[PDB]
Order: structure tokens, then C-alpha cells, then sequence
């Protein structure tokens, strides 16, 4: 055992026994997170891809347009007020031909979980955090990510209350394609914006994975 | 493989000799502060955007248990009043300081955070922590058991 | 000793959300969407959210995305006060000088309270 | 002896090139922090007593205005039940974290914990001490002076 | 130019004052207080140990009480009442004798009996020497001109806690008939500290490197 | 919110830590006594200096009565115990002190939390 | 604006120099202490630094310092005139010099130094000579009589 | 204001005239020869090959003969006459195509053209240079403002040994029934290391922040 | 006592060139243009210019360069040895692991004596 | 041992001292003050004066190369190849700032030995080079090496 | 093996084969390093406790002096000529009850190997060698020995040909001890000046011991 | 190019080093007793006179032995033979903190002619 798993149960103990939060209410939020995951934010996209009226409601009112999907930020989680720390106030980014976002928290690591799921390891990364914001470019070529010269890339630092996903352009290949085909190529790393939603791609390209030494 | 495998740990290391005016600093006087200085050192330990680093393969990590059980304490202690989300990424993203906001791991500062939020708002006294930590080592030194961390 | 109330937040914002629970509390916002503004360089002593490579920057306002305490508030448990939060797009140019011009249309969109900012 | 002053120059100097493994830590993993590590980064910082350091000639330092006033304002914050001195200790010492703790100086610590108390406690906003420190910056800039500081 | 630290300190002060934390009447009142401190009184206290085997003892056993004939009562001298916030009421007298010689520091900041012997010297604060007298006491106490026989008991005293001490360092030889204010005159700070001995006609601290203040008092 | 008059209430006229005196009960040590420090969890605070920790000193002195720091820093006070001047030989301490100042020693207080028979 | 802009900067530099790190100094460590990577570390030919990772920096060009060109006609010329070959020169100036001089130093510092260095390793002056004539340069300096294109006489 | 630098090279310079290890006119010699020295030349080589698909085949297949037709010679130009120490004799021109695209580095140091080309960039002496072009030539040339398709072939050449680099952009749009000198005007001494390819209009490298001399020649 | 011969490189490069005057002295290469070849991991104690960052990996040849001393040797006045010179390409995924496949047709192209090589 | 762990404590805390961490460039000269230029400039072993910090000193085990190689440049020596001041100054301060608190004492006078025999080329470099590969595969063919190792 | 035993053996092994010197010269130091040792330099001291001719020869010249005890600089060494780098020029500093001499070689770690052995570990650190110049009298504390401040402590430097030993004042509680009883009671460390002769001590003063990868 | 390997061998054999040198360097320029100030003359590339003794006064003590300096013995030039001299420094001297209390204490080394000059 080690000095975090020893320090995580004397205050969870302590929070329990004076009353903080019940033993219940940390397997509730447990469970909620269990139940998150990418795929809300990509059925969305393939909504919107497949609805210009749905597509609008997005890039004006994401909240809304979440409901959609099955996630309501106020009253899905467990608070019936938003989770505590992703707030109740998501926006959609579209991209264009001639705009492509990517998201990043320089001041952290804030992430649309409700709809989006858990944060990567690397989104949490000082380095990411650092040069994003900065070289875009260069770190997106990092990622195998190359636009234009003349097409705007938008970072987008979510540094208060707002929390974004990135809707792609539907890309090419896809004609007659039903919401399930569609949403299946709209990955984690898509939502972001490392990375673009490609044909026969269902699944965030290979990286190293650092090991747990105690893994859930 | 085995020669490249090398070659690389190579590249990572000499990184440690890079050469550097190292000037350790030990309560200097206010006349060695510049206001460059009193910037850089008051700063908010967080604000790292546009900062310059270098490129690095990044990798997915595998979640710890004790820190999905630190992720549900923390949002556990916000919806029920002990504070709110600020609170806790202003004492746990840049109260902590310069040194623990990059020298331990993020949800290290986590944990160290959700225990220090316990006692800056009297819901235990710092003896009660200190305690309890005796506790939890005692636990495991019996063979009684952790938790789901080790079973007795 | 001092006795913390558990129970506002909840009581306030349950049905509603956060933000969502603040709306019309910042009355009359100072700007409105297409304004330039320049971002004033404030202490930023103990907490901030307004990243520093933004100080002195001036960029445009798409949106008038919701009303809030400041985090600078929030965060030391102070909501008395609400104000206007507003979504700035910076040209990459303005805020890095090395930025090429073989990229003159990047650009970089974050968020900042009302305090901030100042007519440009 | 302007040859014994640039002799002793070089021997302070030299020591910014003492050869190192200088190992720059960005967020590592739990996985990498070992339990000498845990305890080193959650050591309470003013505790330095039994660590090896070099012999210094010992000098004594003017005491300037601002920091007698510094000093006579955490009294007197003291005395009017604001705080007790251990909890200006344990801020102060303590809480500012390891850089911060030797990389400012001694009443720069007293200075900026007599800042974070009033915070801390409300009584005063966080936006109220940023706002008077630019009023502050302001008169100063003006030419109306500043205290015993800056005549008008 | 005024500095961060001046600039902030105003910014303090007004906003503690205004929010009525403390009155303008108690931080100069505070100064005033402070000005009057020094180690004069702390020195006589010494000297009259010497003159005095009963007040020895007494200053050795309760130096709280002790310190009330120099004048310096550590509950009611200070402006609170109640003693000063941070040195508290606890004064203890360490007596040096020809097998043991006090020297004292306070390895977790700069805890100093203020209120009998003025405040406390630039490199007491430092984290050197806070790291290295309690391992190195001979090493140290050397560099400062100070060496005593190997046999003889050298105690370092470690104010981590309330109490604050002031060393009573043996009477040195060639003060024969000396009359109080003589003794004391030789008793400076830095003997109080232990970090050196009295001698007949040393009446100042050694001299040392001054650093200069931007603005001093 | 906070009370800023309840420390002069009780220490005015009196004096700290004279104004705790009585409060700790009977002390669980007495000078003389040979004591070991425990090796408590100092997280965010302590003053009972690592150095000192798992050492074993002799108790010369029971100095006064006090909440003790850890409680106090944080304006916790409800407990109060007896705080001990406890003396250490400097070879029980530094493993390469010298055999040749055999005799010198460090004090230093401690609370009797900290305190267990040697 | 601009004088914001630059503290911004200024700022984003500065904190550079706080970020935190494990730093171990190296005091002749016993060989016990010394591992193969360390070895291979250790020993490595200091020019070697392709593939090592770096920060972005923004590029700039320099001003050419008399001096500068000066020492490069000399190592050249020494060349030219047999004193060395050029790959006689990188191994000692690029090599040679150490891991810390190498990053240290400035480029053409390091030229000019081994430009001296070889000099004095192939016997052509003894190293006295070379101390002796930069005492005596040092004092023609000091004195006022100028030193070539660099610094004129004093005049009236 | 003079340097331990100057001091040393007026010494070094002494010695090895005062030794015969070179003559004064060799020294005046060489720095009038670096001072005939830029990118003229290699531009007029790139224009002359955009001009001459046989020509450019030489250049290809023989950068040592096909310099001559610049009137520099590897071998003769240089005061030796047997090629400069440094630069060596064996020229290679790296020919771009639509699908291949060239920037040259020495990681090991900073070999140049320098007979062609003239003196080497400050920031390509760089360890930052040398370190990242390599490894990041993408990231690295879009920083200096150049993007290619993905599917273009990036080639890195790291002149380690005797071999010295000039690179041959492809030819820009926009220029047809250009002649050789309105070519040759647009091929900068950027383009020729590969950090930069021609544009009509663009006569002069990017501008970057120039970093002054003490006393600059 | 040590004399230094500073006529040597002169009379044998003058009006010839380097590496020309070398031309020949190695003899029949080892390798030919289109040869695949992995760079041995030889001792780089003191010096070297077979970069560190090529070792173990494997490349193509594509140009036979010239004839010279190896510069291990030249650099401490050895040139008694003269050998082949290859000009390598080697992918860049094949030297950094991280390299994207989305760059799939990048390389890296650099010389080395025939001394580094051996048939892949 | 708590006391065993309380040491530990205090040398582990010295690798977190915080320090304004300056990294090096290669700087333009016009960085280099006269200071910094005799600091670069100095001689490496010339380190009488320079503050450091009290160290329990101990005592160490002679390695049976640490034997060989001062035997190996006492010979040297003994037979001309170099006088012990020639090694001295390319041991000792040729081998620069990093190699020589970074390496161990007899490591440097082993590189160094290998060094002269390369300097005054009584072996080429790649004599040098070739006989490593063959020591290295002597041990790895299991043929032993020397004293060190038994074939 | 390590890298060190590797490239000790090519060198070794290159060395012998160009001829620089042969197997049996190496053997031949190694055997002559084997029989240094402490005791002539004990010797001497104690003889010139016993004998004020001997001890004039010792300060004025230590050279002569050390034939007495049958080391010869020039000739004891394989080379005759002394060791190369040891030099032939050995002085003898003694102590007196107002002067104490402690050496170091601030440079390097020159010793007077020919009369007292090999160098210790520690006396070859860059710390003793910072460190015994400027703070004498704490390092000398740290080694357990403290002077009287009026006795004046001089430190000696090796920094070029010349070698010390130091002569310590003989210790009381010695009368009529024979020669060989005094010098057992001068240590090697006695020699460098760290340490004082006592009587009942002939051993150095115990300390740590690092111990070797393949010592023997 | 040839290095001499027998050279020192023939000079030094039967007589030591730095005895073989003796009478080499002529009369000395200093004499027991002589107030000398150490001149800081250019370290670079090598020295073995310490930074710590430049521009420190101190009085020599003992002519110890004539021999090449080491500045040019270390580089293979040995034809220059001078005067090597033993000084002894006070250490207050030498050390700006150095204590009164031990007034007495001192630094005794050696330095060849070429970097003293009358006090
Ligand atoms: O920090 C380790 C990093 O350096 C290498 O080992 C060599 O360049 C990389 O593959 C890795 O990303
Ligand atoms: O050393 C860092 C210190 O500051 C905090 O992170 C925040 O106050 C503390 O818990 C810790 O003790
Ligand atoms: O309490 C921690 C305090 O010191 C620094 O450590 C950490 O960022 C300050 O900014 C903060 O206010
Ligand atoms: O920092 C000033 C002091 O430290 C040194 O530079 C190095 O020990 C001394 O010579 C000087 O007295
Ligand atoms: O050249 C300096 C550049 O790097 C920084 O200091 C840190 O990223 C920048 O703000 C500046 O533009
Ligand atoms: O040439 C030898 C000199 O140059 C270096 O190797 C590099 O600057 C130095 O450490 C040494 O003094
Ligand atoms: O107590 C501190 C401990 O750590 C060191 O300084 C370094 O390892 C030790 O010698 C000492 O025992």
C-alpha cells in the first residue's frame, strides 16, 4: 500500500464520520462516473451532421442540444444541479473548411465530462497545457494533425465555467451513412480536436499507456 | 532494439548534465527581489500558458483506484456544501505552491487538498488526521486490511 | 468557532445549475458582443483565472456566454457579487510575437469576467 | 584589494557551475513517487534543522520602514484576535510552500501571510485587496506619495 | 521608486485599519513599543545574577518572574496585556558554569525573547544557521570566535515551542569589584545569543558585514 | 463569523501560556523520566523538528501547559497538555558527532503527545 | 500594450527559472555510484546533441563581432598553413572542450580558446608565452594606448 | 570596453604571426576573401538550373563542376587552392520536387556551404537548431513559417562529414518568362538552407530579431 | 623535440581539393548504392561523427560520396587509413518512435564511413 | 529505523532546494561579463576555498581496477610516455567542470591514461575503439576477462 | 564487469603491446605500491622524539631523514629516480605547543606515498580539499582534535613537488616507552595532522567504510 | 612526428626529481624571509598557484628546489628552470571572515618565481 492509498482512506473515513457525505453518496458518484463515457458527444455530432436545424440548436445552445443525447448537465448528475466541478454551461465548436478548434485548460484540466467521460492523461500534462495555446501547429502535427495554412485554428482555453467539444466536418466517404456509423468515427480525441474523424477509424490512435500500479 | 532502446534512454539523460548557472536562493534580502522576481514568485502556481517546453510522446494512464476514490471524495465534499469547485482549484492547483504543483502527481494534489479542506474548515482538527493516518498504517501493519487496497 | 453553511449552494442551485443560477444578477453587461477589448493587466496575487499571456492583449467579443461570481471570489468563498463573463477571440499574432504570418488567421478564444476588461 | 574582491567573486561564481543530475519534475505518475519522496515534498517546510549547508560570514541587515510596519501589523492583527501567532506561523512558515519559503525573503513571508490571513478569514474580498494595491500603484504613479515611503 | 513589498504593505495596513481589524492608535502604538526594546535590560538582569546568588537562582528557576527587576514584566509590558502575540510569557534563563556553556536558536523560524532583549539579529533568521547550529554547534560557534574545552558541556538550546531563552554566561575573569552597570556594559546581544562570551572591554557586538536596507528606519 | 475577543478574554491579566495553566490534568511524565519521540504524521504542520523524531532525551523540565501547536495553528484549542524540556546527548542524534565533546547536548520542547517511556 | 506585453513576456521567461526539479549535485562519486547509462552519459562527445528534446525558440540572427571574424580567419589560417586540419580543430573545440564550456561558452568563444589551445598542445608557444602576452595585452589596454581596431589611443 | 575576447584574440593572433605559424597578409588575405562571400552565387546556380533542365542535371548529379558556372570554384576560389579547411570540396545540391521537399542541418556543429554561400546564420549555429530539426523538421519549419502536404516527402540532410548542402527549391507559380536575375532574386539565402521556399515579390529572408554586436565589423 | 609537419595536407590537396586528394585510397567499397545497411554501435570514446541518434537503426544507400580518412582518425592526425564514404537515407519513423504515420514519407539523410556499416 | 529514515529525510529534502535554475545555450558573448568568462576559463581542480557543506568521511575498498590503472600510469610514466604533471593537467583539468565532479577520481585517471596513448598517438583512436569491441566480446564469448573475470 | 574493468584492460592491454612499458613493469609497481605502508614515517617521528640530532635532520631535511628508516626517495621506487609522481622532496612539519600542522592537496590529493602509503578515500574529496584551507579549525573539530586558539593551526598545501608528514609533539603518559611503543601510537592520520598521537590508540579513528564492487 | 621517451629517465636516474634540475635556475630572486605578493597572472589552460593565494602578501620561508614550473612542465617544456619558494600567509589574509580569535593561524604552500613580487 502506499502513502496515497493510506491518506485516501483516512479522509474518506473522516469525511463519512463527521458527517461530510455518506458511505452512499461516494459509491453514488462512483456509479455516475461509470456511466460516463465519449459517446454522448459523438451521437451528438452525428445529429447534427445529420440535422442542419439540430446542428444550429448545438452551435447556439449546447446545453440544450445536449438533451438530445440523453445528458441533461442540470439534472444528470447525481446534484440535480450539474456536477461540481464541470458546471452547467457546455458549448458546441463547429468546424468549417475554414475553421478547426482544439480544446485545452491551461489553468488545469476542465473537461466536459457529462457527455464527454474522463479526462486523458496527457490533457492534464503541464506540457500540453503549456504549449497548445502557443504552438497549435506544431503540436497538433504531433498528434498527425496538419490543416491549410490559410484555414483558422482555433484554441479554445476553458479557463471558467464553460466546457466545449468539437463537432468535425463530416468527412468524405461517408454518403448514406446512418447516426450509429457516423458517430462511431467521431472519437474521444475528435472531440477534442487532436485528431479528425476519418472512415474504417473507430477507435483514438495508439499511445503509450502508462500502467497503475493498483488499477480500478 | 536493444541499441536503440539505449540510444534513447541516452537522449533522456544527458538532459540531466544540460549545463546551467544554478544559483540557489536561501531567504535572500528584499534588496536581491526585482520586480521581475516578486512577479515570478508571487505568480499563481496554475498559469502556465505560453510557457515554453519541449515536445513529448504522450501516453494514456491507467486510472488508480485510490484515485477514482480521491475524484469521488472531492466532487462527494462539493455537492454537499463542504466547498465549491473554485475553492478546491484555488487551494489545490495553486495553495499547494510551486514545488508540489509539478514535483507530485496531479491527483496527489488531490488527495493532499481534499485532507486539507477537512481541516482549514474545522470538520476535523489536525490531530484527528494525524490520528487516523497512525490508524490506517496500524490497520495494515495488523493484517487487517485496506480498504479494497489490500485485503486482511 | 465559525459555523460553514452546507446548504446554500445546493438550496440555490438544485433544478437550476451553475451557472444558470446567478442569471440576471450582473444587471446591465458593460459590453456587448463585436466590442474590442483590451485586458487589463490586474493583481493577480493568491488567484486568478485570467491566464497571464492574456494581460495587456486585445481581442473581440463573440458572446456574452453567462453571469457569475468571479472565480477570483468564488474561489475564497465570496458570491455576493455577480458580473458578466464574456467569450474573447485573440488573433495568435497578438498574443505571441514569434506567431508566423504564414498562419494569419489562427486564433485563441477563452473566457473573461467584465472586471477585466476595458474598451479597446 | 580589487584582486581579493574579484578572488572571492570567482569562489562564490564557480558554485553556479557545480556539476549536477539535474532532474526537472513536470507531474510524474504516483507510480513514480517513492515513500522518501512523499515525505521529502509533504515535509512542513520551516522544519531545517540537521540539513547540511556551507559556512556563510554572517552579516547583520538594516531593518527597513516597511518592514518594521509589517511587523507591528502582524502584532496588532494579533492582538486584536484576527489570529494567534502559531497560525501565523503555520501560514506563513509553512503553507507559502518550499520555493516561495526560501526564495523571498523573511518579511516578504510576514508581508504576504498578513495579506492571505485577511482573505482567508473575509475580512476582506480577494478583489479588495487587488483593487487597493492598484489604487496604491496609482497614488504612487500620481505624485501624491506614499506614507513614510514616498513623499508627495 | 517604492517597492512590491512597500506597495503591499500600505495595501495592508489601510485595508485592516478601514475593515476596523486594528486601530491607526494600536500599529503606532505597537512601534512605539518596539522602539523601546533593545538588550540593555536583559544585560542587567545578568549582571545582577552575578552580584546576586539569590536572584541567580531565582533567574534560573523562574525567569519570568526574574525579569520584573529589569523592568521588563513579559505579561504587562507589552500593549496587550496579556504579552506580546508571538513571544509569549515564558522566559527562561539558561546558566552557563565551567562545565556547560548555552548557546541558543530556533530551528523552525526566529523565536527571540523581544520583550527583554530587542529584536532579533539578520542571521539568527537565516536558514543556516538555523540548519546548522543544533549539528554543528562547535563548527559554528568557532566561526563566530567562540571555542570552549572539549570536556565542557555545549547545550543548544532549541526554541521550538513558547519558551523563549536569554544565556547567563559565566562572569569572566578581571571584573573584580566591578559595580553592576560595569558588568552589564559587557553583557552585548550576541552573549545573550551565546554565540559569544563577555570580556572586559568588548562593550559592542564583533563587527560584522551590514547589509544596507532600500529605505531604513 | 470569528471571534476576535475570546484570546484577550482569557489571557489578559494573565498571560500566555499561563492562561491554560491547570487545564492538561495530571502530566503523564515527571524530570528525570527517559522518553522516546514518536514518529507522528507531521502533514501540513508540526513543531516537533524531524531531526529529533524516534531519538530518546531526558525530560529536566515540565515547562507549562498548552494546546499543542498543531491544534493551535488552526485555531483549534479545546485541548490542552503539558509541554516537556527534554534534553538529548548530540551523539544520540548525529550519527558522526564526535567522541571527543562527548558531553554536549541539544533541548528542545516537546508536548506529550509526542512523548512515550524510553 | 506593449511595455504589458513585455513584463508578460518577461514573465513567461522568468518563471523558468523556478521550475521545480530533483537537482543532486555531483561531488566525485564513488565508481559504485556510476552506472552504464551514466557512463555512456558521461563520456559522451559533448557535439553530439542531434535528437535531444528542446524548446521553441524564436530564432534570431546576430551581429558578426569584429573579434568574431578575426578568429575565424586565424583558425583557418592556422589550417591553411598546416597548424592543424579542421577536423583536428572541431574534435578540440567542439569535443575537448567539456560538456560545460561547450554549452557555456559562446560559439566563437570556444573557436578563439582552442585557436590558443592548439598553439600551446603542438608546442608552437609555451603556455608562459601565451600568459605573458595576454598580461602585457591586458596592460596595453589599461594604460591607454589603444588595442588594434578595437579600442584607439586616448587623444587629448 | 574591451572583452576578454578581444584581449585573447589580439594574443592568439601575435603569437602565431610572431611564431610564423601564418603571415599578416595570410590573416588580411582570408577576411578579404570571406568578405567576397554571400548567397549570390548559389542563388544564381538555383535560377540557372530553373533556366536549364541540363544544367540542373549537373547540379544534381555534380554540385563541385556545376559551381564553377557561378565562378566558384571548391577547389581554386579559395586563397589554398585546395578548397577552404573547413568548408571542404564536395558541394551537393539537393534538388525539391513536388513530392520532395529538403532543409539542411549539422547537428554536430555548423558546416556550410560558406564558398557559395557565405557565413552561416546565428540560429543555425544554435544547439536548439541542432537538436530539434532532425527529430521535428515538421514542427520545426512550420515555426519558421513553411508548411508542406502530408504526403510530401520531408527530407532532413545533416552534413556531419565532408559534404556541404545547398538546397534547390521548386521553381514558385507566378513566375514564367522570368529571366535569371529576376529568379536569382527571389532564391534568399533561407531558401537555400530549406527554412524557406521562393515567392515572387519576396526578395530578402524573413525578418527576424537581429541580436547586436559589442563592436560589430 | 616534437616536430610537426605543416607542409603535408598542403602539398598533397593543393590544386587537387579534399576529399579529392584521397581519391582511390580506399580501395574496393564494401557497399553499393541500394544496399540496405544497419549502423554499427561502435565505441565513441573521445570522438565520433556517426551521430548517437543513428545507431542500431538500419537505411538505404544511396551515393557513394568519396574516399577519405575517417574523421576518428583525421582528428588526431591520423590519416594513414582511408576509407568509403556512404550517404544514408533512413525513414524517420525508424529513428523516433513517436514519428506520425501521417508523415509516412519523411526521411533523414547523412553520411557515414564504411567502418559504421553492415548488411542489413 | 525511524532514525535511519529521518537521515534519509535530511539529505532527500537537499535535491528540493529551490534555486533560480539559469540553463546555458550556448550564449552570445555579449552575455559573458568578465566574471562569468573567469569562471568558464578556470581550472577545474583549483577548488581550495570554495564553501561546502560538513560530510561524514569515510574510508573506501580499493577496486582492482583502481589498482591497475594508477600501476598502468605510474609505468607510463616510469617509461616516459608522460611526466606525472602532464598527467596531472589533462586529468585533472582538460577533463572539464563536468567530467570532473561527475566522474569517479581513478575513472578520470583511467580515461585520461587511455587519452595520452591516443594524444601522442602511440594508438590510433580506432585501435582504441576496436580494442573495447574486443574486450567487450571476450566477456560475452565467455573467454573471462583478466582478474575481473573468470573465462 | 563494468565499464571501467573494461576499458582498464584495453588500456592495460594497448599499452603493453606498443611497447610502453611491459607486463612485469606493471606487475613490478603494483608489488612495490603492496609493501606502502604507514610505519617508516611512524618510525621516523618516534625516533626523533628520542634523538634532537634526528629531529633537527627531520625539519631541515626530510629527504636524509628518511633514510634513517629505510625509505629512499630516489631509490626504494622501481624507477630510481623516485616516483614520478611523488617527486623527491620530502619536509617534515613539527609540531610544537604553539604550532599544529595539517596537510592537504588542494589541487589533487598529492601524498607522501614512498614513507606513508596510499591516500584515504576522504582525502582526496573535493570537500576536504575546499573545505581544510578556510575552515581549518571546524574540520579539524569534525575529526574529533581542537587546539588551544592562541597555538597557531598552519595548513600546509601540496600544491607542487614537495610532500608532507606531519611530526606531532609527543604525548604525555609515554615516558620510557621504547621506540617502537611511540611509534605505534602514530597513525597515518597523525601524519596528515587530522589526529594527534595517545597512548592506548594505534589504529585511525574509526569511520564509515564504502565499500568496492570487486575490492581484494 | 616523435616523442623522446627515454629523456627524462637518463636526466633524473640516480639523481630525483626535482633534484636533476638543481642549479638550473641561476640566483634566485627572493630570499628567506622576503615579503612577497602574489601576482594573478593568467590561469588559462593551466596553473597550480590557487585563485585563494592571488594578490595575497605573505613571507617566503624556504628556497625549497629549482624545477621547470609546472605551467610549462604539464605541456612537455622543460628547458626553463626557476626558483620555487615555500610562503606562509596569515589566514586572515587570505580569508575575509577568518576569525581574530585564532590570530595566529596561517597557510604555508609553494609558488615558482614567476608569480612573486616585492611587497
Ligand atoms: O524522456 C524520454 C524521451 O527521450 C527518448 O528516450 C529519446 O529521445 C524518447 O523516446 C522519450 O520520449
Ligand atoms: O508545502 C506545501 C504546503 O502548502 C500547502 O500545499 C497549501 O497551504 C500545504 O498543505 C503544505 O503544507
Ligand atoms: O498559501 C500558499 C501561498 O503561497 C504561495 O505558496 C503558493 O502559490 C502563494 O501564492 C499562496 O498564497
Ligand atoms: O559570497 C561571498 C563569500 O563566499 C565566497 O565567494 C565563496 O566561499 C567567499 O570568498 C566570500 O567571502
Ligand atoms: O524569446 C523569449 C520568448 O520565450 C518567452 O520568454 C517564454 O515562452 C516568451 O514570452 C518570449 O516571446
Ligand atoms: O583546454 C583545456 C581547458 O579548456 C577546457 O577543456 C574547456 O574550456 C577547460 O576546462 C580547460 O581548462
Ligand atoms: O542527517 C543527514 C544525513 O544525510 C547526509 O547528510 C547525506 O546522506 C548524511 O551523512 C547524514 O547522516
Amino acid at each position: 500500500v502506499s502513502d496515497f492509498e493510506i491518506l485516501e482512506m483516512a479522509v474518506r473515513e473522516l469525511a463519512i464520520e463527521k458527517g461530510l457525505f455518506s458511505a452512499e453518496d461516494h459509491r453514488v458518484w462512483k456509479d455516475y462516473v461509470h456511466t460516463l463515457g465519449p459517446l454522448p458527444a459523438a451521437r451528438l455530432v452525428a445529429k447534427a451532421w445529420l440535422d442542419p436545424e439540430y446542428k444550429k440548436l448545438c452551435i447556439e445552445d449546447g446545453v440544450e442540444a445536449s438533451k438530445a443525447v440523453g445528458v441533461n448537465w442540470v439534472t444528470s448528475p447525481p446534484t440535480q444541479f450539474g456536477t461540481p466541478s464541470d458546471y452547467c454551461n457546455l458549448r458546441v465548436l463547429a468546424d468549417s473548411p475554414t475553421l478547426k478548434h482544439v480544446v485545452v485548460c491551461t489553468l488545469c484540466s476542465c473537461y466536459p465530462r457529462p457527455i464527454l467521460g474522463q479526462s486523458p492523461e496527457w490533457y492534464r500534462s503541464p506540457n500540453y497545457r503549456r504549449r497548445l495555446v502557443r504552438w497549435p501547429r506544431q503540436v497538433l502535427a504531433e498528434f498527425g494533425l496538419q490543416l491549410p495554412s490559410e484555414v483558422q485554428i482555433r484554441v479554445a482555453d476553458s479557463n471558467q465555467k464553460t466546457r466545449y467539444i468539437v463537432m468535425p466536418v463530416r468527412p468524405e466517404g461517408t454518403d448514406g451513412w446512418t447516426e450509429d456509423q457516423l458517430a462511431e468515427i467521431v472519437t474521444r480525441d475528435c472531440l477534442i480536436g487532436v485528431a479528425v474523424p476519418k472512415p474504417g477509424i473507430t477507435v483514438n490512435a495508439k499511445r503509450p499507456v502508462l500502467k497503475a500500479n493498483r488499477p480500478v | 532494439s536493444s541499441i536503440r532502446e539505449e540510444v534513447h534512454r541516452h537522449l533522456g539523460t544527458v538532459a540531466l548534465m544540460q549545463p546551467a548557472l544554478h544559483q540557489q536562493t536561501h531567504a535572500p534580502a528584499p534588496t536581491e527581489i526585482t520586480h521581475t522576481l516578486f512577479r515570478a514568485y508571487t505568480r499563481v502556481p496554475h498559469d502556465v500558458g505560453g510557457e515554453a517546453d519541449v515536445p513529448i510522446e504522450y501516453h494514456e494512464k491507467e486510472e488508480e483506484i485510490w484515485e477514482l476514490n480521491t475524484f469521488a471524495t472531492c466532487e462527494c465534499l462539493a455537492w454537499r456544501g463542504v466547498w465549491t469547485a473554485e475553492e478546491r482549484r484555488r487551494k489545490q492547483n495553486c495553495d499547494v505552491g510551486q514545488t508540489v504543483y509539478l514535483g507530485m502527481p496531479y491527483y496527489g494534489r488531490w488527495l493532499l487538498t481534499a485532507a486539507r479542506i477537512l481541516v482549514d474548515k474545522q470538520f476535523v482538527t489536525l490531530t484527528e488526521l494525524h490520528n487516523k493516518i497512525v490508524e490506517m498504517r496500524e490497520r495494515v501493519a495488523s493484517g487487517q486490511g485496506l480498504g479494497e487496497y489490500l485485503p486482511p | 468557532k465559525p459555523v460553514w453553511d452546507r446548504t446554500h449552494h445546493a438550496k440555490m442551485a438544485t433544478g437550476i445549475g451553475d451557472p444558470q443560477c446567478f442569471k440576471g444578477m450582473a444587471g446591465k453587461s458593460k459590453f456587448n458582443v463585436g466590442d474590442r477589448v483590451r485586458i487589463k493587466d490586474l493583481p493577480d496575487l493568491f488567484y486568478t483565472r485570467t491566464m497571464t499571456y492574456t494581460r495587456g492583449a486585445t481581442g473581440t467579443i463573440v458572446r456574452l456566454v453567462y453571469e457569475s461570481p468571479a472565480a477570483e471570489d468564488e474561489a475564497f468563498g465570496n458570491e455576493e457579487n455577480v458580473e458578466w463573463f464574456y467569450s474573447i477571440v485573440f488573433a495568435q499574432k497578438d498574443l505571441w510575437p514569434e506567431y508566423s504570418d504564414t498562419f494569419a488567421n489562427d486564433t485563441l478564444e477563452t473566457e473573461i469576467p467584465e472586471r477585466y476588461l476595458e474598451k479597446a
